[PDB]
């Protein structure tokens, strides 16, 4: 369970050896930073690194974590803003969260599906009035820049405090001064106690911006599969 | 010295050449002179001059050890040159003793001055409306006709009392036309003070490539010997 | 020996390891049952295109030399039996015992072997006889929008010559399979089949042998000919083919080009279409002309396979869509059709009379952009010359019919013109033999006093 | 007699055998294994193989998720290409792409017969062709382009034009009372719509005369291809070998096409213009060459295929005219004027607008309305730049009709009650062939612009004429 | 030297030369096969070298359409390119690509007299100067766009525009009449044509003094390349040393550079822009400024150029427009607007159209001409949506006689008596001239624009209007 890496080319690596390592597997460079295998030719194995590659050189070691692409979850994120890594963000002491879920998860289908009768209480008056939503449904917000997407999305989240919904606000390609804005009204409203915020900015490899939205959704079906709502917004898929 | 092992459209790959400088001239048994471009790690891109159909692989190639020169010098003017020091139109050798690098270096910001000094070329448009200097760089951008020559030959013709050593360049055209233009030119005299490099269509590419480099290079001597030039490209 | 070993299969591309004889052009067997044929001789192997359904050939498979180019079996033991690009039955009915065979790789006929274009050839469409003349030998295309009147013209063309001792090859080139009987029956049900034959290469079957489908064809037709015939082949369509053609290049590891489609295309069809030909005296004096079909994406004719076809053949019927819907059928555009034989190959009454109607009709579709006392005779003479042209499915017309009420438009002879046309007909059928029948002997018009009379006669009734 | 994993790249993984073993086109490979270790996981996984590349390997295609498969782990070769239940067994139950149940009610035995997949399509000594009119009692559709019994019939749509909608309502006005065996293959479609139409066929009695297999979005590259062959290899069947005519919806058998080009550039073959793989057009009609009339019974099936964009010059799309019998096109831009269905007159056809076939009454009203159609299209530019008021007196009464008729062109589906005030509304043939001689003569034209939306019969038009003063 | 065949790929063959010597570029080969047993097929071939490689192997372009073609065949060197006879014993004849006689009058020895195709460019010390007025008849290329003698002549067209029909003009006035020796070399054209114009030319009289050159389609890129050159070297031997006159018509040599795309992708090279091969420029100046005139002797050359896409901003096009000395342009426009001839006034150029070598009687004018042309495109368009009476009257009015201009700039020609009918008529540049005076005079105002379709001398207008 041994091998060298070989190429470190713009973000994307090469590895030797490895014999027993599955695809979707968690890797660890001696350096400190997380990656993922995706390929697995005949004698060479892909891999994908989710942090900052200036530190690798060749003939580093590197290292099978042993598991698929497992996030943590649970009730101690709660308050926190965290990496999708599973790391925090503004400090307060390491998550003691235990329990984990695979963000590749097969998704439920056939015979385990409702209709939908109950409304998602936004309370912007317009979109209610118009254009209703339930849950379980998925709308799309989409549009031009500089017109006020986001304040939709704050308005939503803060008015979920009477339906005890448990949520999460996704993050990706955006300006920390944004991100740090929105923060600071949602500590001051006091919805950060109950919502889980991610972020990946605009500073961070692509990877990382490509994985974000899965761990944003695995870190939020958990708390339906035990019985409760949940409600999760993506910043931007584009 | 080193081996030819490709050949075809004027491009070569050597092998050996292990000392080649980027730049370098090489030469061959034939006498075409070539260009190193490309160094790799087993074989050496020459770049040919001249007409190649006479190589064969198999060629011995041999550095000359010195990058490209092009020779000056006052007498030049009036001649008909190549981009290379080649003549052209015959009478005799070129009159040059003293021979410039192509690779010279840019003036840096320290050695430059403010232009208040103009050029002229006689039109009224483009004498007063767009008005250029005597250290300007100025750009003309067109499909063909229109007109784009009258405005060079207007520029060299005109400046009679104001000195000027001036160098037209013609890059890739027929022969025609440049004799045309040139006997048209010979009718007021500008032959006195301007120097034309010609590099036709069944030249070799390559000439087309290095005719501009030789059209600021003839040019740059009499700046630092402290003189007025003017550079003028066809196409 | 000339054997081999296959180690490479996919999407009926095989390669193969030995061989050493092996000429491009051969055929060479599989154990299956089904042929191949090379296209490719790299150093160690060779590129082989397999020639029908692929799903039993394995790695380590054997692969056996034949030793001949590519062939055709023809004969007049074909004529009225629907066959494959190669010589196997599709209605099957027992095999067709064939025993000479064409190879259809040849050389093409050179100059001094071929004459000039003389005897006229009639579909029984005003629209096309008249306007845009067509002669036998020559190479007349037509391209056009998909569902736009193209399959009638060839039908019709077909069921009217049967008067004629002609022969005619049709072809149905990359269509579903079924839907060529819609075809095969209705020319069964006025007889136009009792002296053709039909070539289909359906969806089904792979598509290497769309590439040869309409390579067959003409050389059925070639064999036929080098004795005195008047012979016609149609594909009714080559569009697909150069798709065929294209992502056969594709997986032989063969770079691409100005699109998917490779730069070989223009070749191709030099090799095609130039096969056709009208020899002199001293070598026959037959005839093969085609009608070939080409489709675009959304009747571009700028794009790179519309004018790549364009610069062989010997003319052009274009098709437009938007005419097509205006009611007016075929939607022949009387401005951009060419054709470059002319009035070589034309009977001699038409000169007399509308010779130069093409340039009025241009004229009169140049000035309706404009128009949107001269110019409004010129209106209503080229509202009318529209009028006229018209024509329906299954209801040709014969030529000796044609030149009479060509002359009344062209003589300056709206609502009821079409059944004016009908009318005539039958007065021309029960009274007018006597210029009849001198429109059917001389091929010059008669006197022009008595089809005044004829003609006044009738506007009288 | 065993196989290999050696190389897995996602969707594609490459399998190894030994001598004289290798598997044909199609076959299906099994993998099965049980954690060792504590750090493997469980998965059970089911291969297609597509191409042979020497050296005692061939490429297959993953009919799951490939996730955690560990290199050199077994491979089992079942020799036989994917079976699938077929017969009497398989009406009112639901199944997979691979063709187990996945309605939980039971399971199905082995003593049901199960059939390959693929099959050569039939001869033409088998073939057979026929015109008659299937009728669904739309307006816009049932004059214009009529629908032939065994054919096929095309739509053509955006991303959200009412594909589906149209679908639904061809079924609640056919598929029940047509009296024949009903299949439903949910290719690609929203998860939601699939289970939703369960329960919409369960509670309404008309399951016992059904079949469906689906393959949403969810599904890996794999098995969205085969989704429409495990469906058409259950209506061949009802067609063949019990004589009973057949019905078969397919929504969105596009992302067959869509599904290569994901696999293809993994495959190792050079592509196409816009990327697809270089085998759109034979692939295509291996697969519609099977879906065809037979001297034994009649397969009629009606298909929607997905255009990628408000382009239909795309070749995925453009190829697909050469199977169709019936077309019917959308647009976005002729839904957004509060239209429904949208159904462009003048692009959408049918081989059954013949004169022979239909009467001279019918023929003549179709020519009419395409004729007055193409000069309001034509006049587009000048009267969006200056205004209707510029043209003639004889172009503005002309402007005064085009549009009453597209208006009339509307109809309220029985799906749309839930969104309208009023339910679906029936006009048969001989109402809609009527319909448009009124306006075309004079008679109703008069009436305002907005009356003829949404509307059936012509009588109704007057009352809602009426209704608004 | 012997070699060995060992690749083939169709337009490409790949050989190598083990014998220790190495063919030069540009040099010819031959190959002879007899078969062994009755399934080969004997053959009898040449092909050209264009590449090296280094382990002693050679590429090869095909000039004829081959199949049947085997490993292990033996190939023999000449020494020299493709050689072309030239002097007294080719007037009269039709060859092809390696020299051999099309035609069934017989046999050429081989004592005749051959030059190479490929040699050196002229110099800049010898090329002529000095440039004179050459009359043709046609009424717009005689005044607008004239043809200096001894120069480069090229006709610019899209895909059916009626470029033959007016070259076919051009040789039949022309070629009449000067005592030039005459050569007509078809490179991308029909085969049909190529036939029908050595009967024709067997019927005018013309075949004493012209020699001919084919191979047209029906053969690989190998053909259609040196078909140009062959008629080149030809005219080359007659200029040189006999010192007489040359007429030239080249016809499609746009076919050169197509065909040079299609082994490009086979011969290592990359694609470039649309897809031309990278050596665009370096091939075709090798062939543009040999055919160039001297002060030994003067060649007219005459060329057809085919616009790949109907548009000119195509490297092709690009490539060529900077050889010519007056370039006529036809644009499809004018093709389906039924005024033939399809040249549009505005496009074309000449160097001609000096005070020096027209004088001032015909600068004016036609400067008067083209400039009301060029105004008048810009006002119809407006016409199409303010109306007709919205504009004013005096602008009107420069519709009102541009359209005039315009329909009298068709010509009934004499070659085109099978299309129209008609046997033509005839003007000399004089009547040119005068006749636009005239209609810039006022003097045709009253006369319908239909009149002047067609039409030659302008005193046949008067004519038609009598006859309407
Ligand atoms: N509903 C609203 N009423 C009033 N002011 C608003 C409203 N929504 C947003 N604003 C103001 O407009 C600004 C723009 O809103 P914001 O949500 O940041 O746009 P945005 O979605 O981030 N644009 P972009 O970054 O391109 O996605 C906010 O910072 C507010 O000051
Ligand atoms: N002021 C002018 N008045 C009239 N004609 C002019 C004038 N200036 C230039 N010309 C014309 O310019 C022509 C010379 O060709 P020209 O248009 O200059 O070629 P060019 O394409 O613009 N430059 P080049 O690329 O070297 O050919 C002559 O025929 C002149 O008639
Ligand atoms: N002269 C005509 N008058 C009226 N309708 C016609 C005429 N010719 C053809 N049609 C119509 O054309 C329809 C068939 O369309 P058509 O365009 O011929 O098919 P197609 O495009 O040739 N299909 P394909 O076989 O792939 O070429 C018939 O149903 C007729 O309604
Ligand atoms: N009769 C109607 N009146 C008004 N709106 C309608 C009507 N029929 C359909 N629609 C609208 O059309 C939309 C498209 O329907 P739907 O079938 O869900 O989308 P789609 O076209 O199938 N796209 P997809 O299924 O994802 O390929 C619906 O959401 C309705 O809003
Ligand atoms: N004076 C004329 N009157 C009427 N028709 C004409 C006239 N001149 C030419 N044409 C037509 O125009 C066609 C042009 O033929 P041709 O010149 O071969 O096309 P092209 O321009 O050479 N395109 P290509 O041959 O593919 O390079 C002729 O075949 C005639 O049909
Ligand atoms: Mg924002
Ligand atoms: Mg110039
Ligand atoms: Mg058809
Ligand atoms: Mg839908
Ligand atoms: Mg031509």
């Amino acid at each position: 369970d041994v091998g060298t890496v070989i190429q470190v080319g713009d973000g994307i690596a090469r590895a030797h050896g490895l014999d027993n390592v599955m695809s979707g597997e968690l890797v660890e460079f001696a350096n400190g930073v997380m990656g993922m295998a995706l390929n697995l030719e005949e004698n060479n194995v892909g891999i994908v690194i989710l942090g900052p590659y200036t530190g690798i050189k060749e003939g580093d070691e590197v290292r099978r974590t042993g598991r698929i692409m497992e996030v943590p979850v649970g009730e101690a994120l709660i308050g926190r803003v965290v990496n999708p890594l599973g790391q925090p963000v503004d400090g307060l002491g390491p998550v003691e969260t235990t329990e984990t879920r695979p963000i590749e998860s097969r998704a439920p289908g056939v015979m385990d599906r409702r209709s939908v009768h109950e409304p998602l209480q936004t309370g912007i008056k317009a979109i209610d009035a118009l254009v209703p939503i339930g849950r379980g449904q998925r709308e799309l917000i989409i549009g031009d820049r500089q017109t006020g997407k986001t304040s939709v999305a704050i308005d939503t989240i803060i008015n979920q405090k009477d339906q005890n919904m448990i949520s999460i606000y996704v993050a990706i390609g955006q300006k920390e001064s944004t991100v740090r804005t929105v923060v600071e009204t949602l500590r001051k409203h006091g919805a950060l106690d109950y919502t889980i915020v991610v972020t990946a900015s605009a500073s961070q490899p692509a990877p990382l911006l490509f994985l974000a939205p899965y761990a944003g959704v695995a870190m939020g079906e958990y708390f339906m599969y035990k019985g409760k709502h949940v409600l999760v917004v993506y910043d931007d898929l584009s | 010295v080193g081996t030819v092992i490709q050949v075809g459209d004027g491009i070569a790959r050597a092998h050996g050449l292990d000392n080649v400088m980027s730049g370098e001239l090489v030469e061959f048994a034939n006498g075409v002179m070539g260009m190193a471009l490309n160094l790799e790690e087993n074989n050496v891109g020459i770049v040919i001059l001249g007409p190649y159909t006479g190589i064969k692989e198999g060629d011995e190639v041999r550095r000359t050890g010195r990058i490209m020169e092009v020779p000056v010098g006052e007498a030049l003017i009036g001649r008909v040159v190549n981009p290379l020091g080649q003549p052209v139109d015959g009478l005799g050798p070129v009159e040059t003793t003293e021979t410039r690098p192509i690779e010279s270096r840019a003036p840096g910001v320290m050695d430059r001055r403010s232009v208040h000094e103009p050029l002229q070329t006689g039109i009224k448009a483009i004498d007063a409306l767009v008005p250029i200097g005597r250290g300007q760089r100025e750009l003309i951008i067109g499909d063909r006709q229109t007109g784009k020559t009258s405005v060079a030959i207007d520029t060299i013709i005109n400046q009679k009392d104001q000195n000027m050593i001036s160098i037209y360049v013609a890059i890739g055209q027929k022969e025609s036309t440049v004799r045309t233009v040139v006997e048209t030119l010979r009718k007021h005299g500008a032959l006195d003070y301007t120097i034309v490099v010609t590099a036709s269509a069944s030249q070799p590419a390559p000439l087309l490539f290095l005719a501009p480099y030789a059209g600021v290079a003839m040019g740059e001597y009499f700046m630092y010997k402290g003189k007025h030039v003017l550079v003028v490209y066809d196409d | 020996s000339d054997v081999g070993t296959v180690i490479q299969v996919g999407d009926g591309i095989a390669r193969a390891h030995g061989l050493d004889n092996v000429m491009s052009g051969e055929l060479v067997e599989f154990a299956n049952g089904v042929m191949g044929m090379a296209l490719n001789l790299e150093e160690n192997n060779v590129g082989i295109v397999i020639l029908g359904p692929y799903t039993g050939i394995k790695e380590g498979d054997e692969v056996r030399r034949t030793g001949r180019i590519m062939e055709v079996p023809v004969g007049e033991a074909l004529i009225g039996r629907v066959v494959n690009p190669l010589g196997q039955p599709v209605d099957g009915l027992g095999p067709v015992e064939t025993t000479e065979t064409r190879p259809i790789e040849s050389r093409a006929p050179g100059v001094m072997d071929r004459r000039s274009v003389h005897e006229p050839l009639q579909t029984g469409i005003k629209a096309i006889d008249a306007l845009v003349p067509i002669g036998r030998g020559q190479r007349e295309l037509i391209i056009g929008d998909r569902q736009t009147g193209k399959t009638s013209v060839a039908i019709d063309t077909i069921i009217n010559q049967k008067d004629q001792n002609m022969i005619s090859i049709y072809v149905a080139i990359g269509q579903k399979e079924s839907t060529v009987r819609t075809v095969v029956e209705t020319l069964r049900k006025h007889g136009a089949l009792d002296y053709t034959i039909v070539v289909t290469a359906s969806a089904s079957q792979p598509a290497p042998l769309l590439f040869l489908a309409p390579y067959a064809g003409v050389a059925m037709g070639e064999y036929f000919m080098y004795k005195g015939k008047h012979v016609l082949v149609v594909y009714d369509d080559l569009s697909k083919q150069a798709a065929a053609y294209r992502e056969l290049s594709l997986l032989l590891r063969r770079p691409p080009g100005r699109e998917a489609y490779p730069g070989d295309i223009f070749y191709l069809h030099s090799r095609l279409l130039e096969r056709a030909a009208k020899l002199s005296d001293a070598k026959g004096g037959g005839s093969l002309t085609a009608l070939p079909f080409v489709e675009t994406q959304a009747g571009d004719i700028s794009a790179y396979i519309p004018t790549n076809v364009i610069s062989i053949t010997d003319g052009q019927i274009f098709l437009q869509s938007d005419l097509f819907f205006s009611g007016v059928r075929p939607a022949i555009n009387a401005g951009l059709s060419v054709s470059r034989v002319g009035g070589a190959a034309q009977i001699k009454a038409m000169k007399k009379v509308a010779g130069t109607l093409r340039l009025d009709l241009a004229a009169y579709r140049e000035l309706e952009a404009f128009a949107q006392k001269a110019t409004q005779a010129k209106l209503a003479r080229g509202a009318r010359t529209v009028e006229v042209l018209k024509q329906d499915l299954h209801q040709p017309i014969p030529v000796e019919k044609q030149v009479l009420i060509i002359y009344a438009l062209t003589r300056g002879f709206v609502e009821d013109v079409r059944r004016f046309e009908k009318e005539f007909y039958l007065f021309l059928d029960q009274n007018g033999q006597h210029l009849l029948e001198h429109i059917r002997t001389t091929k010059d018009l008669p006197n022009e006093d008595d089809l005044n009379k004829a003609i006044e006669a009738f506007k009288k009734t | 007699t065993r196989g290999r994993v050696i190389q897995v790249m996602g969707p594609v993984v490459d399998v190894k055998f030994e001598n004289g073993h290798l598997p044909a086109i199609y076959n299906a490979l099994k993998i099965q294994h049980k954690a060792r270790n504590e750090n493997e996981v469980d998965i059970d996984l089911t291969l297609e193989v597509a191409l042979h590349l020497g050296d005692d390997t061939v490429r297959t295609i993953a009919m799951a998720s490939t996730d955690g498969l560990i290199r050199g782990m077994e491979v089992i070769d079942t020799g036989a290409p994917i079976s699938v239940p077929v017969g009497e067994v398989t009406l009112g139950r639901v199944f997979n792409v691979l063709g187990e149940p996945i309605d939980l009610e039971g399971d199905i035995p082995a003593d049901a017969r199960r059939d390959p997949i693929h099959r050569p399509a039939p001869k033409f000594e088998e073939l057979a062709t026929e015109v008659e009119i299937l009728e669904t009692g739309i307006k816009v559709v049932d004059l214009l382009a009529p629908y032939i019994k065994g054919g096929k019939i095309g739509l053509f749509g955006g991303a959200g034009v009412g594909k589906t909608v149209l679908i639904q309502e061809l079924i609640h006005n056919i598929a029940q009372e047509h009296g024949g065996i009903s299949v439903f293959a949910g290719v690609g479609d929203r998860t939601r719509e699939g289970n939703d139409l369960y329960h919409e066929m369960k509670d309404s009695g008309v399951i016992s005369k059904t079949a469906m297999v689906f393959g949403q979005m969810n599904e890996p590259p794999g098995a969205r291809m085969r989704v429409a062959l495990t469906g058409l290899t259950m209506a061949e069947y009802f067609r063949d070998e019990q004589g009973q005519d057949v019905l078969l919806f397919i929504d969105n058998i596009f992302r067959f096409t869509q599904a290569g080009s994901e696999v293809s550039a993994l495959l190792g073959r050079m592509p196409s213009a816009v990327g697809y793989q270089p085998t759109l057009a034979t692939e295509m009609g291996q697969l519609q060459e099977r879906i065809t009339s037979t001297a034994k019974g009649s397969i009629t099936s009606i298909q929607a295929i997905y255009v990628p964009a408000d382009d239909y010059t795309d070749p995925a799309p453009a190829t697909t005219f050469s199977h169709l019998d019936a077309t019917t096109n959308l647009e976005r831009k002729l839904a957004e004027m509060g239209i429904y269905p949208a159904v462009d007159p003048l692009a959408s056809t049918s081989r059954a607008l013949a004169p022979e076939i239909v009467g001279e009454e019918h023929y003549q009203v179709a020519r009419k309305v395409q004729q007055t159609l193409q000069r309001y299209k034509e006049l587009q530019d000048i009267i969006a730049i200056l205004g209707m008021d510029e043209l003639s007196d004889e172009d503005k009464l002309v402007v005064h009709r085009a549009r009453r008729i597209q208006f009339f062109l509307s109809q309220n589906f029985h799906v749309a009650e839930q969104f309208t005030g009023q339910p679906g509304s029936y006009v048969p043939v001989k109402e809609t062939v009527r319909g448009f001689k009124e306006i075309l003569e004079g008679k109703y034209d008069h009436l305002p612009e907005d009356a003829f939306r949404l509307v059936g019969r012509i009588e109704e038009v007057v009352e809602k004429a009426k209704a608004m003063g």
